[PDB]
RNA sequence: GCGGCCCGCCGUAA
RNA sequence: GCUGCAUGGCUGUCGUCAGCUCGUGUUGUGAAAUGUUGGGUUAAGUCCCGCAACGAGCGCAACCCUUAUCCUUUGUUGCCA
RNA sequence: AAGGCGGCCCCCUGGACGAAGACUGACGCUCAGGUGCGAAAGCGUGGGGAGCAAACAGGAUUAGAUACCCUGGUAGUCCACGCCGUAAACGAUGUCGACUUGGAGGUUGUGCCCUUGAGGCGUGGCUUCCGGAGCUAACGCGUUAAGUCGACCGCCUGGGG
RNA sequence: GGGCGUAAAGCGCACGCAGGCGGUUUGUUAAGUCAGAUGUGAAAUCCCCGGGCUCAACCUGGGAACUGCAUCUGAUACUGG
């Protein structure tokens, strides 16, 4: 808000025109935000939401570009929410009649690590079967026990996941982005501009959205 | 309670080293009674799948189109790609006069009274594109005043 | 030609035989006379009770035939006097004394020479083919199976060449020999020609 | 980086 | 006796070649494409990594027979330490 | 302006462009018919002829070779003065004027800040390549539009014939 | 109520008479332009409101139009002088 801890966008060669207004003159051939001009309506956005967690909003985060990818787990799981961080599949939510039966495999595999070996005893199954547990887990981590549809969506990087924002606008759910000045407001257009690939500027925006997100329910 | 129609069935051919495999597809429109509409295209190897595969896909995307009984007055012209389409309301007491495919989506719609005409290209795909061309463009009347910020008597006159 | 037959291949590992008996090189050609004669005899008044299978087996003096039916009441008729009679019929083809004994199946809708019976006993009254084998097809899968074939061929009712379709659902894998497939064959006498059916149901892998 | 080598009767499978 | 150019079954054939397809979802008005492609590997669509694809079926291999080493049960018509 | 233009030096001569200032006061845009300029080849008269090379002659290859390959070789290609008036004369896109998100460059004027240098703030002209909205049957075009408009002109109406 | 990049279609390129089009005003002008009224646009046909033949084709009564043309006056935003 006042702290000015948040970085500015990449660069004036790589630049969306579609951000003309939530821009500042630049200085060193780097374009600056406006953060006069990202407070007011980061914060009327976080008012929804926050009340939409009262409504059991099954809130998701998106953060599989490694710069944020450890932190976006941490605010998930926080109250309830949940996350992906590798490998975002094409059109789990569209198809997801069909990728729900792989949340069942991992439902039926991982009660075999109870009894997967002491049934039979073959070291061949062991290796390839810990693989596919491990596998199956690595993308499917923060979803392993969803009902599916979740209402909210929050993205770390826009263009960068371009692919989660059109598989949303079709299906109707509002979407929470940070954009930076090389993408543009295209989805559920709850903007919220500042750096996306800043380390610091990102675990703030997490904190502040866990945060926000925790009074919901109670 | 919804209406259904089947327009068009041709069979489609590909060909691979062993030969020529076939395919049928079917075009297929949906409507309410007063208002929502919506139309299919669904590929398959045997009709009644393509039948079958194409009216569920035709159920999920209705659209609404704001008309009063059986009409609504606008001289609406319609373009797509390769066919060009014009329709205006009719009085009273007249039937429904149009193409075979316009027939069917008008039919469905809603409109009771009307008057069309279909030029250009005569596929029935394109000029299925009736609905899409004038009826999701429809104005309403109150919503002109609404936007021009005046009441619906100086906007009639 | 291109398919090696299923049954063949794993009549010794998971499969029983039709009949099981010893004769040396000498009366090998009167046995089987006899046995094929009784087998078709049965299989003639028989046609309207759905025959599966006949067994016979000699235990080195008598002669034992076995019938897998799913319909009893005919097959027995109103009591013994449908029994009796065959028992004194088959001991006039072979004169030793002949028992029989008689078989149920449970479900008639599995045993592949059944449902063929009766896709083909439904096409001979002039019905279009599509809707008795997806309707067989759909009864097969109903009551639990892991897999289903059907093969059909012939004129059908088009003066143009005869086509050939099938629709499967599940496995059906034919080069695991563990697997048990049921696969028998039947035809009709149609107007335009003779058509043969083919079947294959996949109940589960023998271990 | 350079030698050369021609033709295939009329209609036909839904 | 006529009609394989009306037909069931039965064979040859490319070819024991490694390919051939489907369900759902996304891309184009459309025929269609994706999956089945790219990096590396296998006898092999055999596998690993990456990727609007996620999964499935016939296929591949295996489960069959015989043979290559010894272990147990038993020695006639078969063996002679 | 289009066809097109290349060693160096001199003589005559045309056009565009930039910065600034002064002046005239709508004197403008497009044009049927008319007029002029148009690559290569070709024609006429008089000169010239190194190289290359239609026609032509031999030698090869080939079933045959009239050709592709080789050895020769006249017209022509060159100059002066006159004709001819056609080219895939193609960006296969007619000439003017106005409006519409970006970029990377190249060449050529000009201004202000340390001009220290090759810094950056710009600011006119013409050009090259990607690309959004939009348009298109698609391919694609996209401020040098095939996007949104106005003025004038020239052409089109199934394929052969 | 069509088109000219690749389906038919931009003259090889320029100059230019007659023609078509005209930046921004100020005043006159009433030419075009707009509003009236006056006279015609015969009859016959068509429409409308009706009638008589057993309704009906057939005939008849009245209104509508006869989209134009001519004259006088008015309007002066726009084009023209």
């Amino acid at each position: 808000m006042l702290k000015a801890g948040v970085h500015f966008g990449h660069q004036t060669r790589y630049w969306n025109p579609k951000m003309k207004p939530f821009i500042f003159g630049a200085r060193n051939k780097v374009h600056i935000i406006n953060l006069e001009k990202t407070v007011p309506m980061f914060n009327e956005a976080l008012a929804e939401l926050n009340k939409i967690a009262s409504r059991k909003g099954k809130i998701l985060f998106v953060g599989t570009k490694r710069a944020a990818s450890e932190a976006v787990k941490d605010a998930a799981l926080s109250c309830d929410q949940f996350f992906v961080n590798h490998r975002w599949l094409g059109g789990m939510l569209t198809n997801w009649k069909t990728v729900r039966q792989s949340i069942k495999r991992l439902k039926d595999l991982e009660t075999q690590s109870q009894d997967g070996t002491f049934d039979k005893l073959t070291k061949k199954e062991a290796l390839m079967r810990t693989r596919e547990l491990e596998k199956l887990e690595n993308s499917l981590g923060g979803i392993k026990d969803m009902g599916g549809l979740p209402d909210a969506l929050f993205v770390i990087d826009a263009d960068h996941e371009h692919i989660a924002i059109k598989e949303a606008n079709n299906l109707g759910i509002p979407v929470f982005a940070i954009v930076d000045t090389n993408s543009d407001p295209d989805g559920v257009d709850f903007v919220i501009p500042g750096n996306d690939d800043a380390i610091r500027a990102v675990t703030l925006y997490l904190g502040a959205v866990a945060a926000t997100v925790r009074e919901g329910r109670s | 309670e919804l209406q259904e129609k089947l327009i068009a069935v041709n069979r489609v051919s590909k060909t691979v080293k062993g030969g020529r495999i076939f395919s049928f597809t079917a075009l297929t429109v949906v409507g309410d009674g007063n208002g929502r509409v919506g139309f299919g295209y669904g590929k398959a190897r045997e009709v009644p799948a393509a039948i079958q595969k194409a009216m569920e896909k035709a159920r999920r995307n209705m659209i609404n189109v704001a008309l009063n009984n059986g009409t609504l007055q606008h001289p609406v012209k319609g373009v797509h790609t390769g066919s060009r389409v014009f329709m205006q309301p009719a009085s009273e007491g007249t039937g429904i006069i149009a193409g075979g495919a316009m027939r069917a989506v008008l039919e469905v719609a809603g409109v009771h009274n009307v008057l069309a005409k279909a030029y250009g290209s005569t596929n029935p795909i394109n000029v299925v594109r009736a609905t899409i061309d004038g009826l999701e463009n429809m104005n309403s009347p109150e919503m002109v005043a609404a936007k021009r910020g005046k009441s619906v008597e100086e906007i009639l006159g | 030609g291109q398919k090696v037959h299923p049954n063949g291949i794993r009549l010794g590992i998971v499969k029983p035989w039709n009949s099981t008996w010893f004769a040396n090189t000498k009366e090998f050609a009167d046995n089987l006379d006899s046995d094929f004669k009784v087998r078709q005899y049965l299989t003639k008044e028989l046609a309207k009770a759905s025959v599966s299978r006949i067994v016979i087996e000699r235990p080195a003096k008598s002669i034992r035939v076995t019938i897998h039916t799913a319909r009893p009441g005919i097959v027995i008729g109103k009591k013994g006097e449908d029994v009796e009679k065959l028992r004194k019929v088959v001991a006039d083809i072979a004169g030793v004394p002949a028992q029989i004994n008689i078989a149920e199946v449970r479900k008639p809708e599995l045993d592949a020479k059944l449902v063929a019976d009766s896709i083909t006993s439904q096409l001979e009254r002039r019905v279009m083919f599509r809707r008795a084998m997806k309707r067989a097809v759909q009864n097969a899968m109903r009551l639990g199976a892991k897999g289903i074939k059907v093969e059909v061929s012939g004129r059908l009712g088009g003066a143009e060449i005869a086509r050939t379709e099938w629709y499967r659902e599940g496995r059906v894998p034919l080069h695991t020999l563990r697997a048990d497939i049921d696969y028998n064959t039947s035809e009709a006498h149609t107007t335009y020609g003779v058509i043969g059916v083919k079947v294959w149901i996949f109940k589960g892998e023998i271990l």
